[PDB]
């Protein structure tokens, strides 16, 4: 079985520059049977480079692959808004393994998130459960941190996060953390906070509310 | 024969076997992709010899069938588990060199979502995420809908029947510990129109035949 | 037999020794007289699994007479689509002036034997018993 | 070099599996044969396997009672010899024959696997030293009451190999085996050097390093 | 159907002298592909066989020039120009011309260097063995030749029989000698009833029988 290690994990470049992706292997991939694919969020993959140097039909001349042996490189001559996506390399033998992928995102000015918190609705409390939602909108980079505070007590293992794909209008991520409790445990406390830490925030911003 | 199609999405329970059709030529192949995970190579198939190779991981439970006449390559995975929940793609290999199966795949199917879970088909429970005039940032308030406890994927959420698109963020669905999915869709609007504008989220869940219009108010 | 080590090099479709896998398509069948498939193999190495793509994949068909040695001879289909043979039969592998060894790809390698009849014969070579399938007229 | 499985005691009627592993860890183009040697008999060829292609051929004597299987991606060849009998106990070798086939013989041989068949139980060896004239000084180390064979003895951890004599095993009336092992060393080094015999019994899975001292 | 006769079965030759081993079959070994397939093998005691001659005239690598094979058809001969102390053990002829491949009967080769007397040693039993039910006395014969040797056990100067075990080694390839070890197994209760234990060794190299004894017991 072959393993395909791609570097780097996430590439952050601006439209107009040039990208250089690497697909290091552990064993030689037969003779130039290596392929490259791009995948946009919500779509099937697309074949860019085949045979490590040949270009596929309809693929613009900006893309170009190179390398041989265990080291391979795919280089986009000039990045445009339609090129930022996840790229995979495809290898010559029975395993026919794939890479884990590299994310190409637009490098943008560090934007601080807009923190909104939502108490659980009364229609949900009548069902026996209580979910507290915390909203982070239009921030960059993607690396963000949230910590729930039920009566100022640091919670753990009872919340799930969800991050949107990078927007195309302003190239910003969005996160939503949902703190799930029971109807009994929700009415046992009064303070429910949401501590947010981010690069664009000099001080950790906390949005909280009280029952009432 | 401009492009090939695939079978519709389906949901199965563990232990069962699911089949996916691929209707459109040589070297039809198959791959899958877990949500937010890299692609995994499934077995490839030759129409000339009718015999198919497979990957080591699932070789004991993958069978590739092919139909005569029209290209309807099948794909059957036996003994399904929670790890197999993914979207499966069939693909044709283009511009084959001297070697038949070695050349890469070109076109792909639309994608068949196979969900392997023990939970049953349940409609969503839409709860309103009420806005607040104090949490605003620059005169922009936030309000949304909490699509909770539904199965299976997917679900579509729109606002004001598509009239409100700017500032709408519908987050991907998270899989709760009970086996059901939970989704949240928010939208940013100016604080001045909180008592004068009507905001309704249009939640549509096709697998359960459930459509709910929920009115969000402060 | 495994298709992992099977050479597929189809395009536009006497001593055995060693044959490069770049010029063969379909399985390589050899007869002991019992039919045996030989997988793609490195030059005196482990069986490779590349469908005969890699240029070092060959077919080690080194032969000795069959009673205590390798298969009589091998037959296969090559890239252009011609039946290439080697060694000695038990043209095609004949165990009898009017009988060939029946194997899955017999009709593909020798289409002239399509109207042949299939029988279950016994052939004694040396001291070992072989119950094989025969296609006769 | 060819690795092989260890000695085994199997009661009559059961089966036995002997492993044969190449030193390279990858199979190549050669025929792998299995040749045994009964006590007081000539070498008897059992079967041949071509592991690159998967062809097996057994002798008429062991037909239906022996099966040779080779596993790929593991670099091991197995010999399943079912329906054992008291006459089937012997030393089993795995020999590398040319891929061309048998006839030219075997270039490399296995280390030898001694499979014993008996209804008696497996027993561990007890060791007893021999206290240290032909012009030299004698020194010994005795192993008594072990079953089944064999027993390997190394003096000084494989360092003392000159002058070693390991006697063959002898059968006792109680059904147990016993072997001795003696070396000859000068008398000047009797008080300036210590000797430690290492005894290993694979079925017993016990290794004892008794120290001999002149008294 | 086919059998091989290996003659002679035991060929004792002096050191530094020629020696030939004949191997005769019943059918011709020419085979179909015209290559005569007969092989010779050397086996030592405790080691697996190794190939010396892979074809009737073909010498294998790592084998001294003192070896050579001959013959054609049914009669074959493995001749040794100079016999050294290294060339000891059993020699087999293997034929791969007719299924199944069988080995020869075996030819044990013995060296004829003479007149080597044994250095007889005696070992009293260990205390740990006396702690157990039975005790064993060991008599040793080291570096002696010929193999013919007679050891007798004198318990209190009285003859013993029926409870002694002798073990003879293979002929050493280093100096062409032998080694013999005797073992007298008796119970501890029967061990205390005597004081002087002895083992008397008679051999061709000894004019008078040498005896080693210990007075404790
Ligand atoms: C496949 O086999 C065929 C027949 O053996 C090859 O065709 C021959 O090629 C040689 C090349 O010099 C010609 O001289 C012969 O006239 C051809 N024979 C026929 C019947 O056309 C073919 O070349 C082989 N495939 C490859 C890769 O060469
Ligand atoms: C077939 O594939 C194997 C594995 O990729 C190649 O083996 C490598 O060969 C190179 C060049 O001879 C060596 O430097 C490597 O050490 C080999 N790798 C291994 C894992 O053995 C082989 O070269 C390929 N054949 C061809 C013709 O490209
Ligand atoms: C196979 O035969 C060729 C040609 O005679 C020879 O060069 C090669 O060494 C042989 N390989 C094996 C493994 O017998």
């Amino acid at each position: 079985e072959i393993v395909l290690t791609q570097s780097p994990g996430i590439l952050s470049l601006s439209p107009g520059e040039r990208a250089t992706l690497s697909c290091r292997a552990s064993r030689t991939i037969s003779r130039t049977h290596l392929a490259w694919y791009q995948q946009k969020p919500g779509q099937a993959p697309r074949l860019l480079i085949y045979g490590v140097s040949s270009r596929a039909i309809g693929i613009p001349d900006r893309f170009s692959g190179s390398g041989s042996g265990a080291d391979f490189t795919l280089t986009i001559s000039r990045l445009e808004p339609e090129d930022f996506a996840v790229y995979y390399c495809h290898q010559g033998n029975s395993p026919q393994t794939f890479g884990q992928g590299t994310k190409l995102e637009i490098k943008r000015t560090v934007a601080a998130p807009s923190v909104f918190i939502f108490p659980p609705s009364d229609e949900q409390l009548k069902s026996g459960t209580a979910s507290v939602v915390c909203l982070l909108n239009n921030f960059y980079p993607r690396e963000a941190k949230v910590q729930w505070k039920v009566d100022n007590a640091l919670q753990s293992g009872n919340s799930q996060e969800s991050v949107t794909e990078q927007d195309s209008k302003d190239s910003t991520y969005s996160l939503s953390s949902t703190l799930t409790l029971s109807k009994a445990d929700y009415e046992k406390h009064k303070v429910y906070a949401c501590e947010v830490t981010h690069q664009g925030l000099s001080s950790p911003v906390t949005k909280s509310f009280n029952r009432g | 024969q401009l492009q090939l199609v695939q079978s519709g999405a389906e949901v199965r329970k563990p232990g069962s076997s699911v089949k996916v059709s691929c209707k459109a030529g040589e070297v039809i192949s198959w791959v899958r992709q877990a949500p937010g995970e890299g692609l995994e190579w499934l077995g490839v198939f030759i129409p000339m010899f009718g015999i198919a190779d497979y990957a080591q991981k699932f070789h004991g439970r993958v069978t590739i069938s092919a139909d005569r006449t029209t290209s309807t390559t099948y794909m059957e995975l036996s003994s399904l588990r929670s790890e197999d929940t993914a979207i499966y793609y069939c693909a044709k290999v283009l511009q084959v060199g001297r070697n038949l199966v070695v050349r890469p795949l070109d076109l792909w199917g639309q994608g068949t979502l196979v969900t392997v879970s023990s939970a049953s088909t349940k409609g969503p429970s839409v709860f309103p995420l009420a806005p607040s005039s104090k949490s605003t940032s620059g005169g922009t308030a936030a309000l949304g809908c909490l699509v909770k406890d539904y199965f299976p994927e997917p679900v579509t959420v729109s606002w004001n029947s598509g009239a409100l698109t700017s500032g709408v963020h519908t987050f991907p669905a998270v899989l709760q510990s009970s086996g059901l999915y939970s989704l949240s869709s928010v939208v940013t609007v100016p604080s001045s129109s909180l008592g004068t504008q009507t905001y309704i989220c249009n939640v549509n869940h096709k697998p359960s035949n459930t459509k709910v219009d929920k009115k969000v108010e402060p | 037999w495994h298709i992992n080590s099977t050479a597929l090099n189809c395009n536009e479709s006497r001593p055995c020794g060693i044959v490069p896998a770049k010029s063969v398509c379909g399985p390589v069948y050899c007869f002991t007289p019992s039919p045996v498939v030989v997988g793609t193999t490195d030059r005196s190495g482990a069986p490779t699994y590349s469908w005969g793509a890699n240029d070092t994949d060959v077919f080690v068909l080194n032969n000795t007479r069959p009673p205590l040695g390798n298969w009589f001879g091998c037959t296969w289909m090559n890239s252009t689509g011609f039946t290439k043979v080697c060694g000695a039969p038990p043209s095609g592998p004949w165990i009898t002036p009017r009988c060939m060894v029946d194997y899955p790809y017999r009709l593909w390698h020798y289409p002239c034997t399509i109207n042949y009849t299939i029988f279950k014969v016994r052939m004694y070579v040396g001291g070992v018993e072989h119950r094989l399938e025969a296609a006769c007229n």
